[PDB]
């Protein structure tokens, strides 16, 4: 789910409240396809309504249904607003605290979100990016270890019940650490950025529960988006509800923190794309390459963390383990395990192709095609059977009450599959009562 | 020719 | 040690040094190799582990090789010490060589030539620089039987004693439980006894720099050593054999599977070889030769392994041949060598220097061991993949077609569970429509097309109702000739249907199109040595990776599924790619045979009628 | 007449 | 990876502009650099990808011009003020020269964007557009360097937008 | 009327010719397959259906080998 999405689902009042932050209109702004951005340009400074027949003038016809999107997209948005226009036109008028933030982030005025945190002067502490980089790396490092369950990975009790509220992992046995289900078996074959989005999703549809300010959170989030990165802003000024967040998104690595005190905090890179979700990051120079697939279904990894040995071992059997070595087999038992566990075929490719070697690079394929095909193969094995319980009917006289009764199930939306040369069919079985009912209704009625 | 051409792997593909 | 995912935790046996990125190799202490192929010294790895270690694994990227006692013996003899050897592992392994490595290899390469066996005078000597070693053995019972002995019964007394010629090859394996192999050294200069003889190389005859290599390596320091050499059908394998028996100017024999064979070996000498014609003799059971002036001898393996009684004249020749001394001895197609006749002619026949090549040596029975002391060590072995990149070879294009069991057959295929289940998938009307399919399509492309089918019933069915040649068990060779001419130079016919019989018994004409329908359930290597033999380099398409097509019909959730698997193993160990088609691209505008069902309930009626006998 | 020698191991040298 | 580059040259004609003054129109100079600023600020607020070259366009020289309110934008529009109140207090009328450099400022706008093009990585590929803005009279003299920058252009296909104030000019309609 | 309650089963038809030749061989043991409804689709009662999946799985995994 993109950034807008959750966005749309969101009630009157919290986009109200939002679109008094002027990053937050930024941000949406940013967010809007290139007509929507070229209508809200034309409507910054319109003060009068615009009648809706002018508006849909504007775009060809051939691209009426890119600016039907982009005009539900806005509406759903509360970007603007229809108004009963005098004369019965409906004008379009976008949203005045909305508006009036655009116009304070881009034409100036308002006042600064953060005080100028040169007052402090320089950090005596301050790191560099690349450090800053490579704790943002391990801290999430740290996390998908302990999401393993190896003890070199101790975070938080706080941080693990929100992968259980989250249900990635759960606590069927309290005092044990608990079970990573399917859900977090498809998360952890997530791209990173994905991972961060889709736990920061969960996070939002459960914000609720910690009892912070959505409107708060979403607004500094979008800050942290265009912020510096290398450069240290000012924790003052923030409720505790969002200082609170800030030290979780510190535990997150997202945020760099050398102590609790301490008033300056460094925004990562990892941040600055959360917001955008997957997408914008489109050249995120990742590590580089380590694993070598060969076409004897072989892999050979050039890493020694435990968390991509685990990786492997998820969908391959584990053949030597070399101090700078992994070598591994891909077998049809290991993929179907997988696919037991809730791994898919596609996240398996994905993964693989994000780690294609440098030297497997140069060949035109990223990976061996016969090794995607026998790895498909292998998924579309274990769905050959397909189980689906219901309720059958064959005992039909008449063409004519199986054809009545058969729109009627239609109709009820009940319908499993449908016999008509045979005159037999196949029901939902909590749908099968109101067959059934509309059957014997039918005879009453005859 | 429909039930050769379309038995096993293609019920899944298509 | 071993991780809980079945890793083997060889981290702390291998300590690791900073010179990753310019050492290539990978050496766990459990005697495999590894090896990166974009390394830039991957030419000297390639190289050093060649002489050294037997491959077991050669794709694209990364090489498996494997450490031998024969292997070492085999680089011992090269002329490699202990000390060079491990001085260029440690330059190369990415780790530190383990301990246990190094023993394995201290022990076994002191051990090496030490036990020298000479064959003079029709008699064969053990004599050895080490008389201790010598006097220890007498002890062990096998060789004291082994020992030949005076007609009382007692033993006969560097000093050699002679060995029994029954007791020959009992005494190779004693040697591997004795820890002391024989050396198979000849005098190549020193010879004296048997005379040279007027043969020598063409100018038309060229060494491919392969080739030259595994000559090289094979006459360790200018002598000739016995051993096998593997290299790839089509790539003048005859042609470095008949360069090998010029080169040794001795008495040669050769033996082939077959009167083919034969016929091929002399035309290959004729063709390389100085030899006269007169010198020239077929010791076959229809065409037969004087021996006398035989100075190179071509023959078969069971024509010398013949135990029943032989004709009044080969028997005479036979006596020839045991009397005559034959520095050289070549053998064709070592594989079928582990057969108990065929190593009983190895007895039967005295000779100082034995060569034998193949194309593969992965018995099914694994009946390989022995044969490291019946003829020797793994002298070469080229790569299949940087023989195509060379343009040596064809680039073979191969694939799998998955070809859907009919519903009628595949309840019956589950209802039968004895050997008898074979002509039901082996007869699929779908099948039969992807292979009309494929014939039609490489007709149209103007294709050389080669139909195997081991099955002899479902090989002349597939014939007969698509209109080819058939070539089965009979054959009459008159007509296989004639089959063979017109699909060489007609070009109406361009498909030929060839049962098991296409392996080795008689030769395969060059071809582009190999399409197997038939298993013989669980064949690695003979249908690999098949296809190898079927398909050579074709010229106008060596810019193309594909020049050559190889196609292999297998019936989907079968038994032939498993074989298949099975099978091709050994090619992808040679890094062989395999895609998996299951829908032919153009079945459904071109019309085939069995459209209808009910022709598929006729070609059931057909095959159901044919029995279990068939 | 090349057979009489032929080796590779001066080859394998540190550069 | 679309990269769109809209370039911006500004008549900075004196003489036009302290003729309107003595007018006491309601447009003055300011309003217009506002305007261009503003516009500047909505081409690099569209998206990230999108650049912003402004140069201002004067008899003497062409000058390369380039709190609540974003810091990027802050800073571009401080730079701005900076360099035009630099040029206008420091621009000296020495000569009977009137008409504008336009075909200099042309010139030096495509040397700018075809360095950028040059800097562009081959993963993305940069979009450019010119848009000028005409307040005094056309200048005859530039016609040849006019058509030849015109010509340029085109070879490298390059969208140029004309914005007359005042005085209409047959060369812009034509380019 | 007489309708049974299971679970309807779709496959291609070589697996329904293997689970009609399972039912009429008994190898399953008792017939738990009552009736075929169509070319691709059957009815099986759930309480045998979870064994009837492990019967076919087992003749998939004889198709193949074991590396």
């Amino acid at each position: 789910r993109n950034l807008q999405e959750f966005l749309g689902g969101l009630s009157p009042g919290v986009l109200d409240r939002l679109y008094g932050h002027p990053a937050t209109c930024l941000a949406v702004f940013r967010e809007l396809p290139s007509l929507a951005k070229n209508w809200v340009m034309r409507m910054l400074f319109l003060e009068q309504p615009l009648p809706q027949a002018a508006v849909a003038l504007w775009v060809k016809k051939e691209f009426s249904k890119a600016q039907e999107e982009s005009t539900g997209l806005l509406s759903g948005l509360r970007i603007w607003h229809t108004q009963l226009l005098p004369g019965g036109l409906q004008g379009l008028i976008l949203n005045p605290i909305f508006r009036q933030n655009l116009r304070i982030a881009l034409l100036g005025g308002g006042k600064a979100w953060s005080d100028d945190t040169s007052q402090l002067g320089p950090d005596k502490h301050a790191r560099d990016v690349p450090s800053l980089d490579k704790y943002a790396e391990e801290r999430w490092e740290v996390v998908l270890h302990f999401m393993v369950g190896s003890p070199s990975a101790a975070v938080s009790q706080d941080l693990a019940q929100l992968l259980s509220q989250a249900g990635l992992m759960k606590s069927t046995e309290p005092g044990e650490p608990p079970c990573i289900t399917s859900a977090g078996f498809q998360f952890l074959l997530l791209d990173t950025p994905a991972q961060l989005w889709y736990f920061m999703l969960q996070y939002l549809q459960t914000a609720q529960s910690r009892g912070m300010d959505l409107v708060e959170i979403l607004s500094f989030l979008f800050q942290l988006s265009f912020s510096t990165l290398g450069k240290d802003y000012s924790v003052e000024g923030m409720s505790d509800s969002l200082l609170n967040f800030l030290q979780h998104l510190r535990e997150f690595g997202l945020v760099f923190q050398r102590k609790r005190k301490s008033r300056r905090y460094y925004p990562t890179r990892l941040a600055i794309n959360l917001s955008s979700g997957v997408s914008g990051a489109g050249g995120t120079v990742h590590q580089p390459g380590f694993i070598v697939v060969e076409t004897n279904y072989r892999l050979y990894a050039y890493t020694e963390s435990e968390l991509q040995i685990a990786l492997i071992a998820l969908f391959s059997e584990m053949l030597y383990r070399f101090p700078n070595m992994v070598v591994a087999q891909v077998t049809r038992e290991s993929v179907q395990q997988a696919i037991a566990s809730g791994i898919t075929a596609q996240q398996i490719i994905h993964f693989l192709r994000t780690r294609a070697h440098p030297v497997m690079l140069k060949q035109t394929p990223v990976l061996p095609p016969t090794i995607t095909d026998q790895i498909r193969l292998w998924e579309l094995e274990r769905d050959r059977l397909r189980f689906t319980e219901g309720v059958l009917y064959n005992q039909f006289l008449s063409q004519v009450d199986f054809e009545l009764l058969l729109a009627h199930a239609r109709e009820l939306g009940v319908l499993v599959f449908e016999n008509s040369a045979k005159r037999l069919m196949v029901v939902t079985p909590a749908g099968h009562s109101d067959v059934k009912r509309f059957w014997k209704r039918q005879k009453h009625s005859s | 020719a429909r039930i050769l051409a379309a038995s096993w792997p293609q019920n899944r593909e298509d | 040690k071993v991780d809980e995912y079945g890793a083997k935790d060889y981290r702390l046996q291998m300590p690791l040094k900073d010179d990753h990125t310019s050492r290539p190799l990978w050496v766990a202490p459990d005697g495999h190799i590894f090896l990166e192929a974009f390394s830039p010294v991957y030419k000297y790895a390639q190289d050093f582990l060649v002489a050294i270690a037997e491959p077991v694994c050669r794709p694209t990227h990364v090489h498996e090789y494997k450490l031998t006692a024969y292997s070492l013996y085999a680089a011992v003899s090269v002329g490699l010490q202990t000390s060079d050897i491990t001085e260029y592992l440690r330059k190369l392994s990415k780790t530190g060589v383990p301990d246990g490595i190094m023993q394995f290899i201290k022990l076994c390469t002191v051990s090496y030539g030490k036990v020298k066996l000479v064959l003079k005078h029709n008699r064969y000597f053990v004599e050895s620089c080490h008389p201790d070693v010598i006097q220890h053995l007498l002890q062990d019972p096998v060789i004291r039987e082994c020992r030949l002995r005076n007609s009382e019964g007692e033993a006969t007394e560097t000093v050699s004693f002679e060995v029994k010629q029954e007791m020959i090859e009992e005494l190779q394996k004693r040697c591997i439980h004795l820890e002391y192999p024989l050396l198979a050294e000849y005098d190549f200069r020193n010879d004296s006894v048997n005379p040279d003889i007027n043969i020598d190389l063409k100018p038309t005859a060229v060494l491919r720099p392969y080739q030259e290599k595994s000559l090289r390596k094979m006459f360790g320091n200018g002598r000739a050593r016995s051993g096998v050499i593997v290299l790839p059908c089509g790539a003048g394998k005859s042609l470095v054999g008949v360069t090998a028996a010029c080169t040794v100017r001795k008495r040669c024999l050769v033996l082939g599977n077959s009167a083919v064979s034969v016929e091929q070996w002399k035309a290959q000498f004729k063709m390389w070889s100085t030899i006269d014609d007169s010198q020239i003799c077929r010791f076959t059971s229809d065409a037969k030769d004087k021996p006398i002036g035989c100075s190179v001898a071509i023959s078969t393996y069971s024509m010398l392994g013949h135990t029943t009684k032989r004709s009044w004249e080969a028997e005479r020749v036979m006596e020839w041949l045991k009397t005559q001394e034959w520095g050289l001895m070549i053998l064709d197609e070592v594989h079928t060598i582990p057969a108990k006749m065929f190593r009983r002619v190895l007895t039967i026949v005295q000779a100082h220097c034995k060569l034998g090549l193949t194309a593969t040596l992965v018995r099914e029975d694994d009946k390989i061991v022995d044969l490291n002391f019946l003829i020797g060590p793994k002298l070469y072995e080229a790569n299949w993949m940087e023989l195509q990149n060379n343009g040596y070879i064809a680039k073979v294009q191969c694939a799998e077609v998955w070809c859907p069991m009919s519903p009628e057959f595949y309840r019956e295929y589950v209802a039968i569970k004895t050997k008898k289940r074979i002509l039901l998938y082996t007869m699929n009307p779908n099948k039969f429509r992807a292979c009309q399919f494929l014939i039609k399509f490489h007709e149209r492309r103007n294709d050389k097309i080669i139909v195997f089918a081991d099955n002899v019933f479902a090989l002349k069915e597939y014939a007969i109702r698509l209109n080819k040649p058939y070539i089965y068990g009979p054959t009459s060779q008159g007509e296989r000739m004639q089959i063979l001419q017109n699909f060489k130079h007609n070009p109406k016919i361009n498909t030929i249907f060839i049962s098991k019989v296409g392996d080795t018994s008689f030769d395969l004409p060059e071809a582009n199109v190999l399409i197997q329908i038939s298993s013989h359930g669980g064949s690695r290597r003979q249908e690999a040595q098949r296809l190898g033999r079927v398909l050579r380099a074709k010229k106008g398409m060596v810019a193309e990776e594909y020049n050559a097509f190889f196609y292999s019909l297998v019936s989907q959730d079968t038994q032939e599924m498993a074989y298949s698997t099975k099978r091709q193993r050994f090619l992808v160990d040679q890094g062989y790619s395999f895609k998996v088609i299951t829908k032919l691209a153009g079945m459904e505008e071109e019309d085939l045979a069995f459209s209808t069902k009910e022709e598929q309930q006729q070609l059931l009626q057909k095959v159901l009628a044919a029995t279990d006998l068939d | 007449r090349w057979e009489g020698g032929y080796e590779r191991t001066w080859e394998i040298l540190k550069e | 990876d679309e990269l769109n580059l809209l370039v911006i040259v500004v008549d900075a004609n004196p003489i036009w502009w302290g003729k309107q003054a003595l007018k006491e129109s309601q447009f003055t100079l300011s309003k217009c650099i506002d305007a261009v600023m503003v516009l500047g600020n909505s081409h690099l607020f569209m998206n990230r990808s999108n650049k912003l070259a402004v140069i201002a366009s004067h008899i003497q020289e062409s000058r390369f011009l380039y709190d609540g309110k974003y810091e990027l934008l802050t800073s571009a529009n401080e730079v701005i003020v900076e360099e035009i109140k630099d040029l206008m207090t420091k621009s000296d009328i020495k000569g009977q020269h009137t008409e504008t450099l336009l075909a200099g400022s042309l010139a030096k706008a495509l040397c700018y964007i075809h360095r950028m093009n040059k800097e562009v990585k081959d993963n993305q590929e940069m979009k450019s557009r010119i848009l000028v803005i005409k307040a005094a009279e056309d200048s005859a003299l530039q016609y040849m360097n006019f058509m030849n920058v015109i010509f340029a252009a085109q070879k490298q296909n390059i969208l140029i937008d004309a914005c007359v104030l005042d005085s209409d000019s047959g060369l812009l309609q034509q380019a | 009327v007489n309708v049974l309650k299971g679970v309807l089963i779709e496959c291609d038809p070589a697996m329904k010719q293997f689970l009609l030749y399972l039912d009429e061989s008994n190898a399953l043991g008792k017939k738990f397959i009552i009736q075929d409804i169509d070319d691709t689709h059957v009815f099986v009662i759930a309480e045998l259906v979870n064994v009837l999946q492990e019967r076919v799985g087992e003749l998939m995994d004889q198709n193949a080998f074991s590396l």
